[PDB]
RNA sequence: GCCGGGUGAUUAGCCAGGCUUAAAUUUAUUGUCCGGUUUAG
């Protein structure tokens, strides 16, 4: 998220070198029409549609009942298969949490996203935090994100590393903002609620991408919105 | 909790008067309402209700120790995993205390499994203790249950 | 008794030095520098009065504060070369990091270190340490101090911080049979058994509890490789044969600079530039300039190492 | 398409049609002979009917240039999809979601055997419990 | 005032309600937040990216100003 | 078998055209004006 003096290092064709060659370039033409026609603009464009979204790899430390555990996930299906009280519901709200960061900073950025709640940490005695961490690989771009919380009455701090994040989010607002018709990745959670969802106000008359970033989960509303919409 | 605060206060004992306790009770909110009205008038009824029943004393076979018991031993019947159940009261409060293995939890900590069975097995046996108050043993009354 | 060295190299009055004391932990800038990459990072660096007074310190205070032999940083006659002779024939490696490693470090551990050594020091001469080696960051209210980075008298006092930690780790790793070495806040072990490096990362948890409270590990930075992917430790890489090397890209990367330099189209400071890189390749290898003229000649080489 | 798609995950129905009632509009569909409103539906079909268009409209919604915007990209995650499905459907409801949507990313956990009969190898972790150094962990092992 | 038009007069007296609610909030508790500019009164032509207002308030020769403003979603700058 | 890694030699040379070799699912190269290491004036 800085224009940098683009350091020449060794020639490769990572998407952040393209990135940052983009930021170089921006800060010294100002004719928007030249912008538009760059060569830069149309191989940040040919990269970010050929990149395919998938999740990587995980890992879980003292959270609810897992202590220790990680996990790899292929690109098109896993399953998970377990009986009652195996955890099988943890897993999904890690990944929910890691990814509601990853949405909060979209519509704006430096807004916080969801936190731990302070009974899912550990009830054992010699416990004193718990930790969330995971990978997002965008074909040959990589980025880590850390979140963690100190149990209560404890007196040493731990904080949260949010770089990849917030600069994997810039590439997205910058490029939404040079393109008409931007796409953006899908991210959704079916949660086990959604049973009366379906089971069980002003007229809204404009649409948009972002009505449906309101939130990760579905409940409720989201029902009416869809007989509206249809 | 009133089914333990009775089984509690029947196996502890020490009540001596304790209806003349709660006529005296009633005596003293009616000395400070002479010193929100309808309230407090509630509140004095529900004295004298308690000065009545401590006046009754069943202290039947089946009294509030043994239900105690046999609530909690029918639940634990279904779930074999757990240890023990007990109601800690902490922070003017009660909160329900579970064993498994060698960690403690709490009733919001349970997995959905275990609460539908822990539900509706208390709803049934809650009703059956209150519609059969005259059998030694209450879980041998008449009904038909519907279950989807 | 330190004041007194200290007053009588510097010719400080009574008046001044006493203004310098309440002072010192102020006199600090701050300032930004870009990433390789896209970011900035943020360093703190003392004035330069300060800073000559501090490497005076250091000098007293070396001689008298043991220092563990496993560390390979801010040390007389250790290099990252040292560092990676150790892991240079083990198949399997694993890698891990800290969290925030030098705001970590208080005047409450250091005097609590010091204090477990043996050394006696006076009330006046605490004060004078403790208010000359720290730094304070926000408001006048804070009344918190931490090391930071970027200060002469830092490195050496965070090797002495950890010497507990280090020699415990060493003799539990020396009887499993993994090679263990560390670099600032950067930590290596390699081994050749299967199936043995993952129980490290709880032992090196529990240790840290036990021996310096306050740390914390990096959950988010630990890495696990084997001779079938990359290998490298502090950037040298590691060939599967078991020597060091700088790399096929940098090697093409000179090669081409040096042919571009025999046909004259190289500018005046690319030559400064490369020069350095070829002294360091030359340093790790030992063998790549006799390549180098055995490609292109002593003339030309020996030219251009004189050139400028 | 959007019509087509819910109708595909529910064969013994003929078509879905938007009657304007003169109150209001409603929906009406047609199995076997005879023509049902949605609120009549069973649970089951209720369940398929919400989940199928959720995913359609949000889709939709963030893929404006794609010719076919059900290709998008994107991360899925479901829980328990065996919930009020009789065996029948069970064998091929993971099929038909793979099928219909190609690009995105599926996070599925089970309960029943079922689908544990159409699932390859390559894509199964198991969950257990193992007590190891006397301290009881859990651990994922592939078939 | 005077003069019709289809904008409003009314939105100018509005914009003032905006502004002196923070005097008022923060009278009553320190760093009390006040009232925010919602998404929708932004403008919606294609061209526009944030809203702003600017107000001054004066007391015999002691000079305030306040600026409050609100930026559209997804923009590549927060305001 | 396959794929991904290591690189001496190769070319108006950071691209490419060849020969070798390595393997549990398991690296995607970092911070200067301070500190110690290398080379020079
Ligand atoms: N703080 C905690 N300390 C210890 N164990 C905990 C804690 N919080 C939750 N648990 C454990 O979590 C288990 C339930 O986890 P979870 O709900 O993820 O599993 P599940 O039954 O597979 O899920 P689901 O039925 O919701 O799909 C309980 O058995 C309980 O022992």
């Amino acid at each position: 998220m800085w224009s940098h003096p683009q350091f020449e290092k060794i020639n490769k064709m990572n998407l952040e070198t393209c990135y940052v060659d983009f930021l170089e370039l921006e800060s010294h033409v100002i004719n928007e029409d030249y912008l538009k026609e760059s060569v830069e603009l149309q191989k940040l464009i040919s990269t970010l549609n050929e990149s395919k979204f998938h999740l990587n790899k995980i890992g879980i430390h003292d959270f609810k009942r897992i202590r220790e555990l990680q996990i790899s996930l292929e690109d098109d299906l896993t399953v998970f298969v377990g009986d009652n009280g195996f955890g099988k519901s943890t897993i999904l709200d890690a990944i929910a949490i890691v990814l509601s960061w990853l949405r909060s900073n979209i519509e704006k950025e430096s807004k916080p996203g969801t936190y731990i709640k302070s009974h899912e940490v550990n009830n054992s005695v010699d416990v004193e935090y718990a930790s969330i961490d995971a990978n997002i690989k965008l074909k040959d771009f990589n980025t880590s994100i850390l979140i963690t919380k100190a149990k209560e009455g404890a007196y040493y701090s731990r904080n949260n590393e949010l770089l990849g994040v917030k600069k994997l989010a810039s590439i997205y607002r910058l490029v939404n903002k040079y393109v008409d018709n931007a796409s953006l990745p899908l991210m959704a959670y079916y949660s086990i609620a959604r049973s009366y969802i379906g089971g069980g106000a002003k007229t809204k008359t404009v649409w948009s991408k972002f009505d449906v970033y309101d939130e990760i989960e579905f409940d409720r509303n989201d029902f009416t919105d869809f007989f509206q919409w249809l | 909790v009133f089914l333990h605060n009775r089984a509690s206060q029947e196996k502890l004992s020490e009540s001596q008067t304790t209806i003349n306790a709660l006529f005296s009770d009633i005596q003293s909110l009616k000395a400070t309402l002479t010193q929100v009205i309808k309230g407090l008038e509630l509140s004095l009824k529900e004295k004298l209700n308690y000065m009545k029943s401590l006046q009754s004393g069943e202290h039947k076979f089946n009294n509030a120790v043994s239900l105690y018991d046999s609530v909690i031993n029918t639940i634990l019947k279904f779930l074999p995993e757990f240890q023990w159940i007990k109601l800690v009261y902490g922070d003017d409060d009660y909160k329900i205390i579970l064993k498994k293995g060698e960690v403690e939890l709490d009733i919001q900590q349970l997995s959905q499994g275990e609460k539908t069975i822990f539900t509706l097995v208390g709803d049934l046996a809650r009703r059956l203790i209150l519609l059969n108050p005259n059998l030694s043993n209450p879980l041998l009354g008449y009904g038909i249950v519907l279950i989807d | 008794q330190l004041t007194s060295k200290i007053i009588s190299k510097f010719n400080y009055n009574r008046l001044a030095f006493q203004l310098l004391l309440n002072e010192a932990p102020k006199k600090y800038k701050v300032y930004y520098i870009p990433k390789r990459g896209a970011g900035f990072r943020v360093i703190a660096q003392p004035t330069k009065e300060l800073k000559n007074v501090q490497r005076f310190i250091v000098s007293l205070l070396q001689p008298k504060l043991p220092v563990h032999h496993k560390a390979m940083a801010y040390e007389y006659k250790k290099s990252i070369k040292d560092n990676a002779l150790l892991h240079k024939d083990n198949n399997y490696i694993l890698k891990m990091d800290f969290q925030n490693f030098f705001n970590k470090i208080k005047p409450d551990i250091f005097f609590s270190k010091l204090e477990n050594t043996g050394l006696k020091l006076d009330s006046f001469d605490e004060n004078t340490l403790r208010n000359l080696l720290f730094w304070r960051p926000g408001k006048k209210r804070s009344t918190t101090l931490i090391l930071s980075v970027g200060a002469p008298s830092s490195p050496f006092i965070s090797n002495f911080v950890m010497y507990d930690f280090d020699k415990s780790l060493d003799d539990w790793c020396r009887n499993n049979g993994i090679t263990y070495s560390r670099y600032a806040d950067d930590i290596t072990f390699s081994t050749n058994i299967k199936d043995i490096l993952c129980r490290v990362p709880k032992v090196v948890k529990k240790m840290l509890s036990l021996h310096v409270p306050g740390l914390s590990i990096n959950e988010s930075k630990t890495i696990f490789t084997s001779m079938a992917h990359n290998r490298h430790v502090t950037g040298v890489t590691l060939t599967p044969q078991g020597n060091l090397s700088i790399g096929r890209d940098r090697k093409r990367m000179l090669f081409a600079k040096i042919h571009k330099y025999s046909l004259g189209l190289l500018s005046s400071e690319e030559i400064n530039k490369t020069k350095g890189m070829i002294a360091f390749a030359n340093y790790l290898e030992g063998d790549f300039l006799l390549r180098l003229q055995k490609k292109y000649g002593c003339e030309l080489i020996t030219k251009f190492l004189m050139e400028g | 398409s959007v019509i087509n798609t819910i109708l595909k995950f529910l064969p013994e129905f003929q078509w879905i049609k938007l009657v304007y009632g003169d109150d209001d509009y409603k929906i009406i569909l047609k199995k076997g002979e005879v023509e049902l409103d949605i609120q009549q539906l069973s649970q089951g079909e209720k369940t398929i009917f919400t989940l199928v268009g959720d995913l359609a409209r949000r889709l939709i919604l963030l893929n404006p240039n794609l010719s076919n915007p059900l290709l998008g990209y994107g991360i899925v995650l479901i829980d328990e999809i065996d919930l009020h499905l009789h065996p029948q459907w069970q064998q091929t409801i993971i099929e038909r979601l793979t099928s219909t949507f190609p690009n995105v990313q599926f996070v599925i956990t089970t309960h029943s055997p079922q689908v544990l009969s159409t699932v390859s190898s390559r894509s199964v972790r198991i969950l257990q419990e193992v007590e190891v150094d006397g301290v009881n962990d859990l651990i994922v092992s592939h078939p």
